[PDB]
RNA sequence: AAACUUUCAACAACGGAUCUCUUGGUUCUCGCAUCGAUGAAGAACGCAGCGAAAUGCGAUACGUAAUGUGAAUUGCAGAAUUCCGUGAAUCAUCGAAUCUUUGAACGCACAUUGCGCCCCUUGGUAUUCCAGGGGGCAUGCCUGUUUGAGCGUCAUUU
RNA sequence: UCUUGGUGGUAGUAGCAAAUAUUCAAAUGAGAACUUUGAAGACUGAAGUGGGGAAAGGUUCCACGUCAACAGCAGUUGGACGUGGGUUAGUCGAUCCUAAGAGAUGGGGAAGCUCCGUUUCAAAGGCCUGAUUUUAUGCAGGCCACCAUCGAAAGGGAAUC
RNA sequence: CUCGUAGCGGUUCUGACGUGCAAAUCGAUCGUCGAAUUUGGGUAUAGGGGCGAAAGACUAAUCGAACCAUCUAGUAGCUG
RNA sequence: AUAUUGGCGAGAGACCGAUAGCGAACAAGUACAGUGAUGGAAAGAUGAAAAGAACUUUGAAAAGAGAGUGAAAAAGUACGU
RNA sequence: UUGACCUCAAAUCAGGUAGGAGUACCCGCUGAACUUAAGCAUAUCAAUAAGCGGAGGAAAAGAAACCAACCGGGAUUGCCU
């Protein structure tokens, strides 16, 4: 007559994700006119380790099309991607690993 | 003995302000002597004199404002009457006695007559 | 050494000591006493003498 | 070890003084007073706590302003001042 | 705790000024029934609970 | 209604080596651990708490009320019961003691006690105000401080001052013929109050 | 329907009192509308309300409110009854038209429980009235 | 035979019953309608020549004003020309004020005596910095004012 | 095994036996196994019975006076009792920052107490003008896309020996 | 990983004590002692709920359902 | 017209009489217990008036014994009986 | 260009107003269980206690979409029945 451990996990008290040391949300670059009609060139600046994740994270840095500033997207690193590598995102892009 | 209030109403604003300063000097000077003496009851007289002068100054100041807002709308709120919050929400005597003209006509046409069952 | 209001800071102590006792203050150190009263150590500049001024107030 | 040597480790505090009622019932983690329910606008009272309503109701403190309403009512809520001078 | 709040020291200051016996002239007053301070506190006998 | 119940006590039950009465919880006050709620417990409620809906006022048939009043007026005739109920009336000429209707318009207490002494109620009057005693218990501090005797009842037909003139006189009670209280005519359920009738009162009794 | 909160939807009373889903809330949706509008606009008094629309999820009401501090209401004797303090929050006390409907306040044999309130009537008809001379 | 133990009495103890008291309670009846954003109820801290409470009060602090009474208060001390008086008094009454820090609590915050911003003003050579004094700055809603937004939209325009 | 209070026998009994340990003289005093000083013996033996601090306590600190009660012997002693004195900061902390988290607002839910949410589906806004005579510096340009607040006396942090 | 201090636990004496120094201590003997370690502060999870390397263990000496007040003088064919 | 264990003002009682009556006759929701919600006491009486015992003596003192005061000290603040 | 209109905003704009208390009685909402039925699930306790919202000196109700079936009464409330 007592609530079981599999039920207690949904309350999310002591059963949450230990997310202090994580590097961010590993997402793609937000789909825009650069990635819908041509391409955009990134650059890997770090292959970092994500806490709690068995896959390395590639920090890929792009230029913002509309404002002069740099936008740092966080990718999941593909096997073969290195630091200093130009990374292409878009429709007209070329097939290489990490594009 | 102390200052008497009816004397202090007769003085002006600058006379009463300087009297308060001299009274505050006398309270300070007597508070020093109270550290040597075992009992100094003259503290009480000067202290009620300060309260009397400060009172009369404020009654002069509030009566100046009452002459300033004399018979207009929107007095300051501490110069307004302090009956009761309910007693000032309170439909006024004019508004509570309002009668529509349909009711005013009936009240003039047929008021309560005065009569007696005798003859 | 004075007893001051609990609402008085070291500016209002210095200003009051100056224009009540016609002195100049070099420094004010203040502590709140364990009876809940505020005690001010008001040190005068060397041009004045706190012993003379203590007689001039009236104590010792 | 659940009794006396466990009593040694009581040097923290669950409640401190409430600002509204001054009672050492302000839970410092919950940020709530256990007796008067501060910071909520309504004051914590329950009808199963009839003794507890008795301890804090009107009359238990000073009544700085209600202790004068009955006299002001009795005189009809006067405004102004009395007339004469002396005997 | 040697680094107090002011609100703790203010209540600590109040408790010390209450920590006195009855004044002896009060026991000489007319129709006086007070024999002693019934609200006397010690640090050794009763903790005052903040 | 809340006497003996303003307490949150519960029983300790068995195993505690003390009787199973509800004891007060808590600590550090002296009241803690003390028995509660019982009729036998100090501070507890009493057995069968008295209610306001106990019957106070009692119903009597109106005719049985009037039966007793008629038999009480009849007992204020011949003097054996009037002597028996106190009422110093030996030196009265005759009972019923009927005086003139001029008593009904006496308005001064000096002139009222002159008339009652003159018709022989002096010894009945002095029987009261020599019997003023302190009450013999807790009732003397329930606004019932003094006891004394009953004096002559004066019965009239018209009030033209006799009630107020006899008001301050100790023991002397007054009555209209239209009312004739049984608590006045037979005080203590004892027949034979000394009654002075006025002439208009005595005629009206038919 | 009103959903009875009773967390995890659980009884812990008798099985007569075991329903959660099918409780129906004795006051109407028009009454909840006026009560919620009267809380937002507590300087005013709710006068009446009326249906204006509905869909699968909401019923829509327009609530007429009257300012008892405006002088076009404090004068004009047809409407200054609303300015008396007995009419503070009529919609919470059920003195509006939809309140009087859901309280049962109507004349007739069909409303014997609810003519001057069902609770007041119940207090009257469960009182043991005793006289001085017991009847 | 003492001592010891037991019984009774006196006197002495211990203890606080009994009796007597009672500015308290309880119950009934009658009359009245009067809390608060003009800041309530409640809280904290403080205030008296000597008070720790209760009671009173708020830096004007066991109180100020006003009015009535008419010589006190006092446990001391002191003052008591003021005492045939605009006048004592822990007096009564109470219509004028004051009413710290709070609290629905209202610039932001509060396990802080923590931090802003505006106006007027003072001083430090100061629009900007620092300090002092005064006065402000909550949310909802109503009416109105003003400034606006929307190709929602109507006229009108070389 | 009633309730409250009071009182006995047991009974001057059980006991006041952990932490090596005390002793001599003088002083004070009515009174010294226990106080003070000197002498001696000893111990903790630097992960201390030593010097400081955190939480907590709250005046216990220090002086004078005192010994009715308290220190389960004693007491002239005391963390006791009575009266007082005592806590000084630009530099040490708090204050400020964020952490795990807590939590308003817009808005949605809920009969409602209130719940969710913390950037959301909101019209959510202050920043300097290059530099001053038509400036209470705007009646102007120009810039900025985030969005409360609380959260550490061990984290981060301006500066004293 | 191991021997073994500090530490953190608690095997055995079924030792002392058992109206205790102690409503869980004392002593000896023991487990383990560089990590799934030990620990302060902050913070989160609240009662038919939490939490549980799981013993119905722990959740303020309270746990096969905490504590407080009320309903409630709950009911008793049972004992005084 | 009706209700009213709250508030304010009254007047009552075949009520209770300090283990009773409200928990509280008294500095009572006080002292105190608890982290907290909450719990929660005991406790009235000298004498008509302090006239509350000057002074002597013994003792280090508390105090005793005298002396006094008082109608009473078989009323000595540990105070009616 | 310009001037309205509608809808929606902003202001430390002008004036106001709401919160909280108390809650005995009053108007609502919400809502039990112990208990009884000599067991118990309907029932009862009870349209009660607890919880929440809103007033006033009273509140609510109230001048008929009523009762009736009489020769008909006549707003509401309350007492006796
Ligand atoms: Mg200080
Ligand atoms: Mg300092
Ligand atoms: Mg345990
Ligand atoms: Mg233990
Ligand atoms: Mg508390
Ligand atoms: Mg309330
Ligand atoms: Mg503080
Ligand atoms: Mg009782
Ligand atoms: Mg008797
Ligand atoms: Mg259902
Ligand atoms: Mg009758
Ligand atoms: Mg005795
Ligand atoms: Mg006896
Ligand atoms: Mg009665
Ligand atoms: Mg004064
Ligand atoms: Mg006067
Ligand atoms: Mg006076
Ligand atoms: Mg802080
Ligand atoms: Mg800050
Ligand atoms: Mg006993
Ligand atoms: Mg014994
Ligand atoms: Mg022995
Ligand atoms: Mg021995
Ligand atoms: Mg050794
Ligand atoms: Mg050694
Ligand atoms: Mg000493
Ligand atoms: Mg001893
Ligand atoms: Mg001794
Ligand atoms: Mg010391
Ligand atoms: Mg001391
Ligand atoms: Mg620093
Ligand atoms: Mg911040
Ligand atoms: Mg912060
Ligand atoms: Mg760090
Ligand atoms: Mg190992
Ligand atoms: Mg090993
Ligand atoms: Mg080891
Ligand atoms: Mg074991
Ligand atoms: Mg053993
Ligand atoms: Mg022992
Ligand atoms: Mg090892
Ligand atoms: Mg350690
Ligand atoms: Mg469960
Ligand atoms: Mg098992
Ligand atoms: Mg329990
Ligand atoms: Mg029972
Ligand atoms: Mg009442
Ligand atoms: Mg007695
Ligand atoms: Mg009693
Ligand atoms: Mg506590
Ligand atoms: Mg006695
Ligand atoms: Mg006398
Ligand atoms: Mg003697
Ligand atoms: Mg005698
Ligand atoms: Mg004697
Ligand atoms: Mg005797
Ligand atoms: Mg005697
Ligand atoms: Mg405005
Ligand atoms: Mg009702
Ligand atoms: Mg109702
Ligand atoms: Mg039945
Ligand atoms: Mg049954
Ligand atoms: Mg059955
Ligand atoms: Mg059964
Ligand atoms: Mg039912
Ligand atoms: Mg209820
Ligand atoms: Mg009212
Ligand atoms: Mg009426
Ligand atoms: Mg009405
Ligand atoms: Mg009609
Ligand atoms: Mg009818």
């Amino acid at each position: 007559g007592r609530v079981i451990r599999n039920q207690r996990k949904g309350a999310g008290s002591i059963f949450t994700s230990h997310t202090r040391l994580r590097q961010g949300a590993a997402k793609l670059r937000t789909l825009d006119y650069a990635e819908r009609h041509g391409y955009i060139r990134g650059i890997v600046k770090q292959i970092v380790h994500d806490s709690g994740r068995g896959a390395p994270l590639a920090k890929v840095v792009f230029r913002d099309p509309y404002k002069y500033r740099l936008r740092e997207e966080i990718f999941i690193a593909n096997e073969g991607v290195h630091t200093g590598q130009f990374i292409y995102a878009g429709k007209k892009a070329s097939l290489n690993v990490g594009n | 003995a102390g200052v008497k209030a009816y004397e202090l109403r007769t003085k002006s604003k600058e006379q009463l302000a300087s009297q308060l300063v001299d009274l505050k000097k006398e309270l300070a000077e007597l508070k020093v002597q109270k550290l040597s003496r075992p009992s100094l009851p003259k503290i009480k007289t000067v202290r009620k004199s300060i309260a009397c002068v400060l009172t009369v100054i404020n009654e002069q100041q509030r009566e100046a404002v009452r002459q300033l807002y004399k018979g207009k709308k929107y007095q300051p709120k501490d110069l307004r009457a302090k009956k009761t919050r309910a007693l000032r929400r309170a439909l006024t005597k004019f508004e509570a006695s309002q009668v529509t003209e349909k009711q005013r006509k009936k009240q003039i046409a047929f008021p309560q007559r005065k009569y007696a069952i005798k003859a | 050494v004075f007893q001051v209001s609990m609402k008085a800071n070291k500016y209002q102590i210095k200003k009051a000591v100056k224009e009540l006792y016609e002195v100049d203050v070099l420094k004010v150190n203040t502590l709140v006493r364990p009876n809940g009263t505020k005690k001010a150590y008001v040190r005068l500049t060397a041009d004045y003498d706190a012993l003379d001024i203590a007689n001039r107030i009236g104590y010792i | 070890g659940k009794g006396t040597p466990s009593f040694g480790k009581r040097h923290n505090k669950s409640h401190t003084l409430c600002n509204r009622c001054g009672r050492r019932s302000f839970h410092v983690q919950k940020k709530t007073c256990s007796s008067c329910g501060y910071p909520a606008a309504k004051t914590r009272s329950y009808n199963w706590g009839a003794k507890a309503k008795r301890r804090h109701t009107t009359g238990t403190g000073r009544m700085r302003y209600l202790k004068h309403v009955s006299r002001r009512f009795k005189n009809g809520f006067q405004t102004g001042s009395a007339s004469k001078a002396s005997a | 705790a040697a680094q107090k709040s002011f609100r703790i020291k203010q209540k600590m200051a109040k408790a010390k000024k209450q920590n006195r016996p009855l004044p002896q002239w009060i026991r000489l007053r007319t129709n006086n029934t007070i024999r002693y301070n019934a609200k006397r506190r010690n640090w050794r006998r009763t903790k005052m609970n903040i | 209604e809340k006497a003996g119940h303003q307490t949150s006590a519960e029983s300790w039950g068995t195993g505690r080596a003390v009787a199973r009465i509800p004891r007060v919880g808590g600590g550090g006050t002296g009241r803690s651990g003390q028995g509660a709620f019982g009729n036998m417990c100090r501070g507890g409620r009493m057995f069968a708490p008295t209610k306001t809906w106990r019957k106070w006022n009692v119903k009597v048939n109106h005719n049985e009320k009037r039966y007793a009043t008629a038999s009480a007026i009849a007992a204020t005739a011949v003097a054996s019961l009037v002597l028996a109920r106190g009422h110093r009336v030996e030196k009265i000429p005759e009972i019923p003691l009927v005086v003139s209707t001029d008593l009904e318009s006496i308005q001064k207490t000096k002139e009222a006690v002159a008339a009652l002494k003159a018709v022989g109620a002096h010894s009945d009057l002095l029987k009261v105000l020599k019997s003023k005693k302190l009450r013999a218990g807790k009732g003397k501090y329930r606004n019932r401080r003094w006891t004394q005797r009953r004096g002559p009842l004066v019965v009239y037909a018209e009030d033209n001052g006799i009630v107020k003139a006899l008001r301050n006189v100790p023991g002397v009670e007054t009555a209209n013929v239209a009312s004739l209280n049984l608590l006045q005519l037979a005080p203590g359920a004892h027949l034979g109050r000394f009654v002075i009738w006025t002439e208009a009162a005595f005629t009206k009794l038919d | 329907n009103r959903k009875r909160p009773v967390p995890k939807g659980a009884t812990y009373g008798k099985p007569t009192n075991q329903g959660v889903n099918e409780l129906k809330y004795q006051r109407s949706l028009r009454a909840t509308a006026e009560e919620r509008v009267g809380r937002r606009a507590a300087n005013l008094r709710v006068l009446n309300s009326y249906w204006v629309n509905q869909d699968s999820t909401y019923k829509y009401f327009e609530v007429i409110l009257v300012d008892p501090q405006h002088k076009a209401i404090r004068r004009d004797a047809r409407y200054n009854w609303i300015c008396d303090p007995v009419h503070k929050h009529r919609e919470a006390r059920g003195l509006t038209a939809t309140g009087k409907k859901s309280r049962g306040i109507n004349k007739g044999h069909k409303f014997n429980n609810t003519k001057a309130g069902r609770r007041k009537t119940w207090k009257r008809q469960n009182t043991l009235s005793l006289w001085r001379y017991r009847k």
